[PDB]
């Protein structure tokens, strides 16, 4: 039951 | 000309550091979208003027059904609003995380959509590069809609490459997380990422900290269940494969290579596009208002250019 992801960019 | 006001403003179903997502009423019909609502300051100060002109013109510039389609997008002298099409099931990070792991042949109803999904965008020469459980969503009779297009890269065709480092540290395919320059398997990846949680029920590689989650990413083999099909570990191993070249999709025929599979053996591809399949879940949601598949977290809380020319739309549907 993963938390939940970040999307990004650099 | 579309406002703030041709809208009622009923719940928040998501919520990133640059923007939120609520369901809206247009008034004048009695139809519901989820509109994204984005401050113009916070976007130029943030340098994501050319991530959400980019949003814009994949939205502007596509048509299929396991896309999100755009319906309006307009301007106010300080917020970029979005107007699409409202997923009604939610994520399927939402049900995943309920269920825990799908069966097999629920994975593959799920995958193949995804798979024509992408398949239509890299022949629009787009690379979606954020696969992930959050930006698949279910529309109300269980479809895949795919959400989010602002990583996007726009004009890849064939072997093209790309530089920028950017998706999500958990889905990053292996060749990012090296120096120098992609190409568009990395699509392909993150389906597998996708397809690994949904039949085994977790992330193939996780680490808290993104030094330890990249090398395991780079340097790690995956592990699957004993119990799951040779055709299943098969899909898995060649979608996860470290090298692009090497993986499944990474070749010269993109998505064929995946459509043809053997997991995906049973699969009519011409009518997958077509959604003639009954899917293996309908979300069962009371009323267009029900926001029951969307997390209490969101839903609970209360509710009170030049730069950019591309950005304006109004849809021929
Ligand atoms: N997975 C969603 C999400 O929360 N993404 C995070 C997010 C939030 C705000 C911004 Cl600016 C960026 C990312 C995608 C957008 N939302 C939707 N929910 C239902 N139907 C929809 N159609 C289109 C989007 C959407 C809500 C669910």
């Amino acid at each position: 039951g993963r938390p939940r992801t970040t999307s990004f960019a650099e | 000309k579309v406002t703030m006001n041709d809208f009622d403003y009923l719940k928040l179903l998501g919520k990133g550091t640059f923007g939120k997502v609520i369901l809206v009423r247009e008034k004048a019909t009695g139809r519901y979208y989820a509109m994204k609502i984005l401050r113009k300051e916070v976007i130029i100060a943030k340098d994501e003027v050319a991530h959400t002109v980019t949003e814009s013109r994949v939205l502007q510039n596509t048509r299929h059904p396991f896309l999100t389609a755009l319906k309006y997008a307009f301007q106010t002298h300080d917020r970029l609003c979005f107007v699409m099409e409202y997923a009604n099931g939610g994520e399927l990070f939402f049900h995943l995380s309920r269920e825990r792991v799908f069966t097999e042949e629920r994975a593959r109803f799920y995958g193949a959509e995804i798979v024509s999904a992408l398949e239509y965008l890299h022949s629009r020469d787009v690379v979606y590069r954020d696969i992930k459980l959050e930006n698949l969503m279910l529309d109300k009779d269980g479809h895949i809609k795919i959400t989010d297009f602002g990583l996007c890269k726009e004009g890849i065709s064939d072997g093209a490459t790309m530089k920028t480092f950017c998706g999500t540290p958990e889905y990053l395919a292996p060749e990012v997380l090296e120096d120098n320059d992609y190409g568009r398997a990395v699509d392909w990846w993150g389906l597998g990422v996708v397809m690994y949680e949904m039949m085994c029920g977790r992330l193939p590689f996780y680490n808290q900290d993104h030094e330890r989650l990249f090398e395991l990413i780079l340097m790690e083999e995956i592990r699957f269940p004993r119990t799951l099909s040779p055709e299943a570990k098969s899909l898995l191993a060649g979608l996860l494969k470290k090298d692009p070249k090497q993986r499944l999709g990474g070749g010269p025929s993109d998505a064929k290579e995946v459509m043809e599979h053997r997991f995906f053996l049973s699969i009519n591809w011409q009518d997958v596009v077509q959604k003639k399949l009954l899917p293996p879940f309908k979300p069962q949601v009371t009323s267009e208002v029900d926001t029951r598949y969307f997390d209490d977290e969101f839903t609970a809380q209360s509710i009170t250019q030049e730069m950019f020319e591309d950005f304006d739309y109004i849809a021929d549907w």
